[PDB]
């Protein structure tokens, strides 16, 4: 049997080391953080907060 | 020098003394370098007169002037767009009433015959000593001098009226007897309250639209605290 298995071996071999990693961080984050914009200058008056 | 001219002297900005955008051009001749009245559009821009919104400010839209004396046309605080600053609670110096045209009082002393009057230097139709609101416009309006009907405003009844004018350039006098013209004149006058209009105007006087913007101490300054308008 193992050698009508060894094509069948072979071939989950490269698919796994091609699709996987080893895993070391068993967590991982995403975010969404926002933006900022300019203003155009007044003589007298001041800008929006940010 | 020559002239003095309305300037923010005490503007905080951060006390609601705001920055917009202008929602129109500002006039250089008619507007610039006055106090105007201002409210916002239905959009988030500033407006002369009484917006959406009614009035809710002061704005001084400072321009220089040439060594001839007239105003700088590529400013960047005048255009539609451009920002500027709107003041509630501040002083105003050299301060000014605000008002757009001309506006002459004509008043009859005849009581038989006819009257004439002169538009710049030049004579009009003889009309009436009883003519009509209606034929102080036709009179006035026909000569050769080119400034047609468009820009001429008459109301009144027979012993006076008011002639207003969007222009500045129009002079009516008297130029025969009986009949005399006056020119309406504004200055500031101490210890007064200014108002705020619709057209953008600032006026000692309450009409039906008047919004209180302040009172002035001695003449030359106003203490601005807008009461601001409200549905």
């Amino acid at each position: 049997f193992a050698e009508s298995i060894a094509i069948y071996n072979e071939a989950m071999d490269n698919l796994i080391q091609l699709l996987t990693y080893p895993v070391t961080v068993p967590v991982e984050p995403v975010v969404q953080i926002g933006e900022t914009t300019f203003e155009e200058a007044t003589e007298l008056g001041v800008p929006r907060g940010a | 020098a020559l002239k003095t001219k309305p300037r923010w002297d005490k503007y905080d900005g951060y006390v609601g003394n705001y920055r917009g955008v202008l929602g129109e051009d500002i006039d250089l001749d008619t507007e610039a370098n006055r106090v105007l009245a201002v409210g916002t559009n239905s959009n988030g821009a500033i407006v002369v007169g009484a917006g959406q919104t009614g009035i809710k400010g002061l704005m001084i839209v400072a321009v220089g002037a040439d060594i001839h004396g007239a105003m700088l046309d590529g400013g960047i605080n005048n255009h539609a767009g451009d920002p500027q600053d709107v003041g509630k609670h501040g002083e105003i110096t050299n301060f000014q009433p605000t008002v757009f045209g001309r506006t002459f009082g004509v008043a009859i002393s005849a009581t038989e015959g006819n009257v004439k009057l002169a538009v710049n230097g030049v004579d009009t139709g003889n009309i009436a000593y009883d003519t009509s609101a209606a034929n102080l416009k036709s009179g006035i309006v026909a000569v050769d001098d080119g400034f047609t009907a468009d820009d001429f405003t008459v109301t009144g009844t027979a012993p006076n009226f008011t002639i207003v004018t969007t222009r500045t350039d129009v002079t009516i006098t008297a130029s025969g007897e009986g009949v005399t013209v006056t020119e309406a004149t504004s200055v500031a006058a101490a210890g007064t309250n200014y108002y705020g209009h619709a057209d953008g105007t600032v006026n000692a006087v309450k009409g039906s639209d008047g919004v209180y913007v302040g009172h002035t101490q001695e003449a030359d300054r106003l203490i601005v605290n807008v009461k601001d308008e409200e549905d």
